């Protein structure tokens, strides 16, 4: 039909403007040159790349770059070993107490990050401890864990380990049959787990604003929160609009490469 | 080979596979057939070696294998639910207990491309089982189980999950197929029409105690209880209740006076107080068509047919009755499932019947297949 | 069994006992640091006092205001958020053209930085710089006014984190068998009839988890506020003032007596949630 | 390959205001300790009170990366008290105190010294200037009441109306209503900063209530910046950059960014960059740096346009007091080795790159044999008002915890737009005299 | 009420339910069965108004209703997958349309308890559609449909996801409750033995394009086609290709000297000289049993029994003739099905027979009812 054909359209366009509207702002932000910045012209006339090309002179942001992607990745792994770890005991064991576990993982995956940071401040985690890399590590792990659990119990539920048992009537060896039969049917769900929560631990602020000091264990979101301008005597709307994109297009290439087995991976594998 | 179990058992924190005995040759095609949640799976698995034998023993054809490996237990099994691996292709699929068993991938290719040949599926051994339908999945399945050739093939209701009409064709795919290999074979199932059709011998049980065992003509046209009779035959066999008169038997719609001799046959023993009697629906012929001498020792009725249908080679009425006919030991178990009536029976007549719905017609009923049983134990009186 | 019981109990204990002793230790500290007179300058007089440090929160004006604000921007953000991704759920669930490019361009909100999101917010509704705050009326500012500026931020907020609720939505909802809405078409339900009878009360799980997951992560907002307001105006939410009044006064036993209050605070909201409301986990 | 083993660096923290006359400072001293060490130079935020924050959040919790810091003229008395910034006295030496007395401003080395020992070492002396555009208005106000009939002239008029001060919940706010405050006669603290004195005397009580008058008549005006409660030392810059002002109130530091933006593009009301004489001026790394035939021709141009005068007074016939600005350069106590960092303390504030500073970076110079140059009077042209604006100037109470007072008395007048000059008068006194007693919650 | 269609199709972006034409009189229960692809569940769709008809009448009563939503047309649609909502209770589902078409509420209980009292759901009126059998599930779904008295109740196979045993007496409570009831009935279904059982007329459609309308009676012994011949199978029918003997037909096998009148029914109305034979296995019998017939006035011969199957009160005995019986209109289509291998023919003999699997065996068919066809169109020559 022609009607629903037509509203299906208005309501993808608009959707579509809805969810890029904020991001095609920065970025016709960044290339407005600086005698003109002052235009509320969404779309930028007579554009210039001497708002990026003041960005990389001066290993400030990309340092940055390196140590959350550095710190992120660390986490991942970590967590995803761990959580896999526990995430294979509720998810084929029957033990007591597990519908509570994932209740507590998923409920202190919510913890606010403010009640954290005035002990950790202090502690052990504060006595030479203060801006390295294992500093940030241990509350990124954290609020990184549950998410692990979570996703990787959603991802395990689903294998049919009747499998195993069919490998089992060849040979019966129970390590062959699990390392050929049960690891690469698990592998997937595994990988977009640690792509979640690699995600999911990339954003945080408030952490890496109170625990870091030096250039060393700088996060990017906070080499942005603290970024001022390029040169020091011109207005700094077009050099900051430049650092958050400068900061912002290393992960929407990773969410955009990634979609099918992120949504995928978000609901529980509920749709496909 | 040849499987010799006796004396199996099985617990659950229950025997379920309490007094199992049976001897099975090579070649043979045994069938373990019985209700819902019976010990037909668990005697599978138990001979395959998934849940270990409580007491008893199961010497697969060498020596005792109860405590033996899967690797070397009755192999090549294949699950109901086709669990079959999606991530290899299907070539890797049937080569799996192959090259699991190190066999040089020259050899793997032939033996793999020819089991592939044996059904028809050759020209899909590329795909992944993710894109594959039921009944080339069932084919898949079967083809694993097939390549290695071993001494016993176990199935576990690989024709279940199938479509409304694809079972038929699946069924003579088998009989022929282990007609070809020749492996002993149990095979489980769960309704009476495909444990007939594809069978050399029936084990029908209940609550897990075998019933009887035989040739499928041996357990239809000469049955040993009331739960093999009502089961196989799959319009079950019409049941009134009586008692003996000292000379026969009376219904409220005819008079049974067999034979002197099946009269000393049953007086051979204990004669019962309440005796169940039982008549297949297609010993009921209709008499206006019944032109013979059959038509006077025929014990004719009539009744309102309330619904017949027309579906082909016999017409097959229903009919109702009065009084109280629930008298059971085994038709409560028969009818906690199907058999839903008090009052309602079938009869086939030939196509030829000029009767419908709303009228009175003479149902003949020759007393010549007559089975009669116990109320009690429900043993059989005439046959054993 | 015992085997597979002790085997669970081994392969737990690696993630509780980092999950316990990396999160309930540190509340442990935050209490024992709120009963002291601990100023991070002059450390070495830290006397004890009783509660003289959750008196001295609980009855100043600063902290009022920064629960309501919080709460403020909870309530309708929350409310925002639900309604406008029930409305998201549905389209990326039944839309007839491409509902790949729909999922993408609902994952870019989802996985950019809100520092990055916030930038683009606050040059936006800059007057001069920002088409936003260019067809207002001469002369408006709208970010230098208490209200205004908490509506931007709401507006921030909705706009960021309305995906993520939008996902777990539509991970209830793609449970709902077409055979039930066909079943309430022919009923005689109609399109809306249907919505509130058939399709919401079935996703009641989604939605309360949705909530509470919402509810929470709004009540710990810091940097939609940190870098668009700055907390003037009396703006700040709670976890500016938490984050003022531990470094800027350097006073570290009222700063962890308001990192316990607002423990708290968010303990109460999922208590509420869990004890009333049902809203159980979703791998019950 | 570089953990942490090598030659010493010096990490030498200063406002981001100053991230490139900085840099060029510890470039120009960096090959002169030939070997030794390396002055780095990692910066702090623009805000007055947010590098306090990051400052004291790296000497708290202890980061042994933090050996040099510039911090600013109000902190001495607390990092000082607190055991941060170790005094001038101790040094593998001895000398920095020698070397800090010797030749600076007394004004500016009064504020360093918190009992009776310095405890930092002055480089810089800021003073707030009135800054006009020369086309548009004659003979600038002098006096806050012409301000503001010259701003609703121009208004009237329909060209620049703004004033441009920096009304904002910030220190810059209190160094405002601190002129305006000591200008008509009261004072916030005592002598020893003991006990408030805002509304103590109806004299003191009149000159607050006065200042809170000139405080509500800007940003309450007919044409005033829509944004006034959100502005700092920057957008009054830019705002009279950007021709939007036609008046301001700001530091020395904005005729070199006036300069520079015009010879860049930048202003439009003087281009500089039409003029075939500025090319190659700017420097390579974004720099002004001209010579001097460039500079007298990128000031004969720009001496037509955007005139100074120094700052407004409170009465007709009463000059003003301005307060002190600065930045005192201490030797953090978190660093292990304190005989270098003195020796860069003592080699940043040289009398060279004290010319280089002052001259083009903005920032006044604490050296006075540099004022009696005749090259540096004819190339830092504000010498003349910055010294007869340190006579009589307006120290802020320099108290060990003025900083939890001018967070109190910044809040107290949060939103400028809107506040009560009677009283406002009596809660900035009871929130100043809560804040010295020390109980509250900073906001 | 009296529902009638005529013209109507269907175009998907295709002719799906191209020419379609019947008058589904009051209480005249049609059944729409096909195999699975062709245009039964999109013509049920249609007159459910879940896709407005492409062109053509649909006239529930004797007006247009192609245009209103189906919230009006009171049809009480059921569905295959028993779609009933689980977050209510059975009393909240049955009275979910009632409650929706504003109800009394005690007119609301009484006639959910009335509805409730036909069927024997009585007391599950409390408990939750996630702790019932299948059988009281699609009860369930059956009584909210029977609630509101609805114009045309349609059903689209909702015995398809039960067991194979508990679809009889299921088919017995369709057709007593469709009985009592008396109302206009359309019902889509997947197999014969359904589509014989209960029925009033009954349409084979074939990919779209309906083959025949008639009562399964007609249907089954006077076919207008290949595939209304075909499809209605039991043990389907036998697909041999002749010759025109000009006197009878000389099959792969045998001679016929078939009669006159079917002669000249033949020679009278002429045809391509292509002509396959059709004979159903119920005429086959085995020649050691019966005089009549199996002599000179039949045609017998000889084969290998490939299997024997005696389930019953029926013997059926496979056996593969060489030849060819492929190449005709949809047979194609017919054995894509059913019927796999281009040989493969049954023989339904009676229950005295004796053979077993692997002997031979003297096989006759009563030359009376052999349906001859064409191949050059496909439509039967027997009868219409
Ligand atoms: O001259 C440039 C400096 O301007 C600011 O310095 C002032 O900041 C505060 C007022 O906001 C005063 O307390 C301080 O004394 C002034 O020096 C800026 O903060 C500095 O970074 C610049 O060097």
């Amino acid at each position: 039909d022609a009607r629903r054909a037509t509203w299906w359209s208005v309501v993808n366009i608009l959707v579509i403007v809805y969810a890029l509207i904020p991001v095609l702002w920065i970025l016709s932000l960044s290339l407005k040159p600086t005698s003109s910045v002052k235009d509320g012209k969404l779309i930028p006339t007579e554009i210039t790349f001497a708002n990026y090309k003041a960005i990389f002179s001066g290993d400030a942001f990309t340092s940055a770059l390196f140590n959350s992607i550095g710190i992120g990745l660390i986490t991942t792994i970590i967590a995803v070993v761990i959580g896999g770890m526990a995430a294979y005991a509720v998810a084929r064991l029957q033990f007591p107490g597990k519908q509570l576990l994932i209740g507590v993982a998923l409920l202190i995956a919510m913890f606010p990050h403010i009640s954290l940071v005035t002990p950790i401040f202090n502690m052990w985690r504060g006595i030479g401890l203060f801006d390295t890399w294992p500093g940030l590590i241990i509350p990124y792990i954290t609020f990184a864990l549950p998410l692990a659990i979570y996703t990787l119990s959603a991802f395990f539920r689903e294998i049919p380990w009747d499998l195993e048992k069919a490998a089992k009537m060849d040979g019966a060896t129970p390590a062959q049959a699990f390392r050929k039969v049960i690891a690469p049917l698990a592998a997937p769900g595994i990988v977009t787990a640690a792509i979640l929560v690699f995600i999911f631990a990339w954003n945080d602020l408030l952490l890496a604003l109170s625990l870091t000091a030096t250039q060393r264990a700088i996060t990017a979101p906070v080499a942005i929160a603290n970024f001022t301008g390029s040169s020091q005597f011109e207005e700094p709307t077009g050099s900051i609009a430049a650092g958050a994109m400068v900061i912002t297009i290393p992960i929407i290439i990773f969410v955009l490469i990634f979609q099918r087995r992120i949504v995928a991976g978000l609901t529980s594998g509920a749709v496909k | 080979a040849e499987i010799v179990l006796d004396r199996v058992t099985k617990s659950y924190p229950r025997a379920a596979v309490k007094e199992f005995s049976m001897t099975i040759a090579d070649g043979e095609f045994i069938i373990l057939v019985g209700p819902s949640g019976c010990g037909k799976s668990t005697t599978l698995n138990m001979i395959a070696g998934l849940e270990e034998i409580t007491s008893g023993e199961l010497r697969i054809g060498g020596e005792r294998v109860n405590e033996k490996a899967p690797k070397d237990r009755d192999i090549a099994m294949v699950f109901q639910s086709y669990a079959l691996y999606p991530h290899m292709t299907v070539r890797q699929n049937i080569a799996f207990p192959l090259t699991l068993a190190k066999v040089p991938k020259a050899e793997i290719a032939a033996k793999v491309e020819e089991t592939a040949k044996i059904l028809d599926l050759s020209e899909l051994l590329d795909r992944k089982p993710g894109q594959l339908s039921g009944g080339q999945r069932q084919r898949v399945a079967m083809g694993r189980a097939i390549v290695r050739s071993p001494k016993a093939f176990l199935m576990d209701q690989p024709l279940s999950n199938l479509d409304a009409k694809l079972r038929v064709q699946m069924r003579a795919e088998i009989s022929r197929l282990q007609d070809r290999l020749g492996t002993t074979t149990v095979y489980v199932t769960h309704d009476q029409t495909e444990a007939m059709t594809l069978g050399d011998r029936v084990v029908v049980m209940l609550a897990g105690e075998v019933q009887q065992i035989g040739t499928p003509d041996e357990l239809y046209s000469s049955p040993a209880n009331l739960f093999v009779a009502g089961f196989i035959g799959s319009p079950a066999m019409n049941f009134f209740p009586a008692t003996r008169t000292d000379v026969g038997v009376r219904l409220p719609f005819g008079e049974v006076t067999l034979t002197p001799h099946m009269l000393d046959l049953l007086d051979k023993q204990a004669r019962p107080e309440n005796i169940i009697v039982g008549i297949r629906p297609e010993h009921i012929e209709d008499s206006a068509l019944l032109d013979g001498y059959a038509r006077i020792r025929a014990l004719t009725f009539s009744v309102r047919a309330d619904i017949v249908e027309s579906l082909g080679a016999d017409k097959y009425v229903h009919f109702t009755t009065e009084g109280a006919g629930a008298e059971s030991a085994q038709l409560a178990e028969l009818a906690a499932d199907s058999g839903a009536g008090t009052n309602q029976f079938i009869a086939r007549v030939s196509a030829d019947s000029r009767v419908r719905t709303g009228e009175q017609i003479e149902l003949a009923i020759d007393t010549t297949k007559l089975s009669i049983f116990d109320a009690a134990t429900g043993l059989n009186l005439t046959r054993d | 069994k015992k085997s597979e019981r002790r085997l669970a109990f081994w392969l737990i204990a690696p993630a509780v006992l980092l999950m316990l002793a990396v999160t309930a230790y540190p509340i442990g500290y935050a209490v024992w640091l709120s009963l002291q007179r601990y100023n991070l300058a002059e450390p070495h007089d830290t006397e004890f006092i009783g509660l003289a440090n959750y008196v001295t929160v609980l009855t100043d004006g600063y902290w009022w205001t920064a629960f309501a604000v919080t709460l403020g921007i909870t309530v309708v953000s929350v409310a925002i958020e639900f309604a406008l991704g029930l409305a998201l759920a549905l389209v990326m669930h039944r839309t007839i053209f491409g509902k790949g490019a729909v999922r993408t361009a609902i994952l870019i909100p989802y996985g950019i930085v809100t520092v990055a999101a916030s930038y683009s917010w606050y040059y936006a509704w800059t007057p001069g710089t920002g088409y936003l705050a260019n067809l207002l009326p001469e002369g408006s500012a709208p970010l230098t006014d208490q209200l205004p500026s908490l509506a931007i931020v709401v507006l921030a907020e909705v706009w960021k984190t309305t995906p993520f609720m939008a996902l777990l939505l539509l991970a209830g909802l793609a449970l709902v068998p077409q055979d039930l809405l066909n079943a309430a078409q022919v009923d005689g339900a109609g399109p809306w009839k249907r919505l509130t009878k058939v399709i919401l009360p079935m996703i009641k799980p989604a939605i309360l988890v949705a909530l509470l997951f919402r509810t929470l992560d709004a009540f710990r907002i810091f940097d939609n506020i940190y870098i668009l307001t700055g907390g003037s105006n009396d703006t700040g939410s709670v976890s500016i003032l938490g984050y003022d009044n531990l470094f800027k006064a350097f006073n570290v036993g009222l700063g962890s007596a308001i990192s316990v209050l607002i423990f708290l605070s968010v303990a109460i909201i999922a208590f509420i949630y869990i004890k009333i409301f049902g809203a159980a986990a979703p791998g019950s | 390959c570089g953990s942490q083993t090598g030659g010493i660096v010096i990490n030498y923290y200063t406002p981001a205001n100053e991230e490139a006359t900085f840099k060029a400072v510890a470039n120009r001293c960096n090959e002169q300790l030939g070997g030794r060490f390396q002055i780095a130079q990692r910066n702090l935020p623009k805000g007055a009170d947010d590098q306090r924050l990051q400052l004291a959040r790296r000497l708290t919790g202890n980061d042994k990366s933090l050996d040099v810091m510039a911090l600013d003229v109000v902190w001495t008395a607390e990092f000082a008290e607190a055991g941060w910034a170790v005094p001038l006295s101790e040094d593998p030496a001895g000398l920095a105190e020698a070397d800090a007395t010797e030749n600076t401003l007394p004004g500016p080395l009064e504020t360093a010294r918190w009992q009776d020992e310095l405890y930092a070492a002055p480089i810089t002396t800021n003073t707030q200037l009135l800054w006009y555009r020369a086309d548009l208005m004659p003979a600038p106000p002098t006096t806050w009441d012409g301000m503001l009939d010259e701003a609703n002239r121009l208004y009237r008029e329909g060209g620049p109306s703004w004033i441009a001060v920096q009304g904002k919940q910030y220190e810059g706010m209190v160094v405002w209503f601190n002129t305006l405050l000591q200008s008509a006669g009261g004072q916030v603290l005592s002598d020893d900063g003991q006990r408030v004195t805002l509304t103590d005397t109806p004299e003191h009580r009149a000159a607050t209530v006065k200042a809170l008058r000139i405080i509500k008549s800007v940003a309450t005006a007919p044409g005033a910046d829509p944004s006034i409660t959100q502005t700092d030392e920057n957008t009054a810059r830019l705002a009279l950059e950007q021709g939007k002002a036609a008046l301001e109130v700001n530091w020395p530091y904005v005729l070199p960014s006036l300069l520079e933006n015009a010879v860049k593009g930048g202003v439009s009301f003087l281009p500089l960059d039409g003029d075939p004489a500025l090319q190659g001026s700017i420097n390579d790394v974004g720099t002004f740096s001209p010579t001097d035939e460039q500079f007298d021709i990128a000031f004969d141009a720009s001496k037509k346009v955007f005139g100074f005068a120094p700052y407004p007074g409170v009465n007709p016939d009463e000059p003003a007091r301005v307060t002190l600005g600065g930045l005192n350069l201490a030797v953090a106590s978190t660093s292990q080795h304190k005989a270098e960092a003195f020796e860069a303390i003592r080699c940043l504030r040289n009398v060279e790159n004290q010319r280089y500073t002052s001259i083009e970076g903005g920032l006044p110079a604490v050296r006075t044999s540099l004022y009696d140059d005749p090259a540096f009077q004819k190339k830092y042209p504000q010498y003349e008002i910055i010294r007869q604006q340190l006579t009589n100037a307006a120290v802020r109470p320099a108290t060990p915890v003025y900083q939890a007072v001018s967070t109190r008395m910044s809040a107290t007048l949060a939103p400028i737009s809107d506040i009560d000059p009677e009283r406002t008068a009596d809660e900035l006194t009871e929130a100043v005299q809560k804040a010295i007693d020390g109980k509250g919650l900073i906001p």
